[PDB]
């Protein structure tokens, strides 16, 4: 029900050049109880994970080096590069957290000169087909984490599919999958699964399980650790 | 999102007495014309804050008070209306652990504690002490027995080792309990904990244990101690070991202090047939045929209800439950015990598996359960146009 933008789609840049990327959105994200935004931005690499970056609009996740830096408010928000560096070759994301789940278009940006979480269970089915993609938790207490799954489709598409509570009580799906797929969770084995099916071939995409983070001053409304992505083709 | 308006589901775990409870709900029915369904859910102390958030689950909730807190704070559960007449008929410590911000969430049953289960074929004198355990274990060893076993993948029943020198969960100081002082960490903890690994390394124990093996090791007279709750016995009893409970080994001179825990029933917040419950809760269920039944089909042990324990506690193993139960403490239903359960659970994994040491293992439980400001329970981590859910 939200919709979000990204300028510009792509993007090329020498080294040391300062970048802006921007992001809006088809309604304000302002949490009238915290104040903060409800506005993430994430890295993909290529051949990774994405990564959390910035959170509530302008905190930067740890670790995360201070020439990256996000700003904004309203529909409006910008993530800033000051002087661009070899290894920010990657596709940037905005995502939305203000009503479930939504993640912008994406920026590929190019330069011209113990918390472990591993998915296994994705292959090929026919289309109307089955799997059940699983991701074992570790270096944590999982009972205390929300866990969601996101996949990538071949067109920079990422996309949120399934957010499930600590404790299972509060589960929530994209329109996309609603209905055909199911989020269930294991505490005990410290464990979560997506079962997939009436499988469109539009579902074809790399799965990863992320881990919503939170700490001592809130939600962070955003994935801080995400596995490395089990793969899923529906072929006809 | 429908519980269903002129029924009564009940959930109650599988190792309690559903089918004597089941039979008190028949006699509800053709009293009333209500029909009342129990069911045993698995891990049924999960699937209902799960089923309930979105206001679904059973009419009735069982489980040991530890948990109700948790499910109050997160709404689950109605405020239950006894009156002064019907509260006195039950024994005012059991109301107490049923508070919750004041309120009572639900209706004491049982009063569980763990005793020492022992075949009094192979064992006529049963250890006064933890210490003795291990060279108890070498004369059995030699006639092919064990002397002890017991469940180790739930720290419940490890708990009462770790506790006996000075173990504690959260410390309960003026009327209340305080969160940032975390006793899992201690020289009373440790001493236990190494003790207990110190018999799985001396191969007196199998970290391998869990409920199931060492209840069949029991019943098959393999092992001449097991600890268990009057939950147990009934299979004991049909198994016919020649058994008989007691008080629970002392650790250094000082008792084993098992967590004490009123088994309780709770109301869904969500259900439309809240004076239903009322009605089978204290009508039906908390009189002395009400309990009777269920302890028929399964033991109950002590039970809160005052007319039926003066007639139970009459039976030694009653009353061994009660020695024990009074050389315990009373759980605290607070939200955090969750989070405690969880880390102690590890803790005790961990170090009997040889994963960590003792040391590594209480620490991590003891980070684990200690600046929890205001742990949550079911974290959404989702916001629903700018709100979260519940």
């Amino acid at each position: 029900d939200i919709e979000l933008t990204q300028s510009p789609s792509s993007l090329a840049v020498s080294a040391g050049e300062r970048v802006t990327m921007n992001c809006k959105s088809s309604q304000s994200l302002l949490n009238s109880r915290t104040r903060k935004n409800q506005l993430a931005w994430y890295q993909q690499k290529p051949g990774q994970s994405p990564e959390l970056l910035i959170y509530w609009a302008s905190t930067r996740q740890s670790g995360v080096p201070d020439r990256f830096s996000g700003s904004g408010s309203g529909t409006d928000f910008t993530l800033t590069i000051s002087s661009v560096q070899a290894e920010d070759v990657a596709v940037y994301y905005c995502q939305q957290s203000y009503n479930l789940l939504t993640f912008g278009p994406g920026t590929k940006l190019e330069i011209k000169r113990e918390v472990k979480l591993q998915e296994s269970g994705g292959g090929f089915v026919k289309p109307g087909g089955s799997l059940r993609v699983s991701c074992a938790a570790s270096g944590f207490t999982f009972s205390s984490y929300a866990m969601s799954w996101v996949r990538l489709a071949p067109e920079m598409r990422l996309e949120w599919v399934a957010t499930i509570s600590s404790a299972g009580g509060y589960i929530f799906y994209s329109d996309s999958v609603q209905g055909r797929f199911t989020i269930s969770r294991d505490n005990a084995k410290n464990s979560l699964h997506l079962q997939m099916g009436s499988l469109r071939s539009g579902d074809t995409a790399m799965y990863y399980c992320a881990r919503q983070g939170f700490g001592n001053y809130g939600d962070y409304y955003a994935m801080d650790y995400w596995g490395q992505g089990t793969t899923v083709t529906v072929s006809s | 999102m429908k519980i269903e308006e002129g029924k009564l589901v009940i959930w109650i775990n599988g190792d309690k007495g559903y089918n004597g409870l089941a039979e008190v709900g028949k006699k509800f029915e053709k009293d009333t014309g209500i029909k009342v369904t129990v069911e045993h859910p698995d891990k049924l102390e999960e699937k209902f804050p799960q089923v309930a958030a979105t206001g679904d689950g059973p009419d009735i909730i069982f489980w040991a008070h530890d948990r109700f807190g948790g499910y109050a704070q997160s709404g689950l559960l109605a405020e239950i209306t006894p009156d002064k007449a019907f509260q006195d008929k039950l024994y005012p410590f059991t109301w107490d652990a049923v508070r919750y911000n004041g309120k009572l969430i639900a209706y004491p049953i049982a009063v569980e504690a763990l005793s020492l289960i022992y075949n009094k074929d192979l064992l006529p004198n049963p250890p006064k002490t933890w210490e003795e355990i291990p060279a108890l274990d070498k004369e059995l060893k030699a006639k092919g027995k064990s002397a002890l076993m017991f469940n180790l993948q739930e720290p419940y029943f490890t708990w009462p080792l770790i506790a006996a020198d000075g173990g504690y969960a959260f410390k309960y100081e003026n009327g209340k309990y305080d969160i940032k002082d975390v006793g899992v960490d201690n020289a009373g903890a440790k001493a236990g904990l190494t003790f207990l690994v110190d018999l799985i390394k001396n191969k007196h124990m199998n970290a391998d244990t869990d409920y199931s093996i060492a209840e069949a090791a029991f019943n098959k007279g393999e092992t001449a101690m097991t600890i268990n709750g009057p939950w147990a016995w009934s299979n004991i009893d049909t198994s016919k070991v020649n058994y008989g409970v007691t008080v629970l080994p002392t650790f250094k001179g000082q008792p084993s202090k098992p967590f004490v825990g009123v088994l309780s029933a709770g109301i869904n917040a969500a259900s439309p047939n809240k004076e239903l419950a009322k009605e089978f809760l204290e009508n039906y269920l908390l009189t002395d045929e009400g309990l009777e039944a269920v302890n028929k089909d399964k033991p109950l042990g002590a039970v809160a209800l005052k007319s039926y324990e003066e007639e139970l506690v009459k039976d030694p193993r009653i009353a061994a439950t009660m020695e024990n139960a009074q050389k315990g403490e009373i759980m605290p239903n607070i939200p955090q015990m969750s989070a405690f359960w969880y880390a102690v659970r590890t803790a005790v994994i961990n170090a009997a598996s040889g994963r960590q040491t003792v040391d590594e293992a209480l620490k991590d439980a003891q980070t684990n359960s200690s600046s929890l400001q205001n742990f949550t329970l079911d974290r959404s981590s989702v916001l629903v146009d700018g709100y979260s859910p519940n």
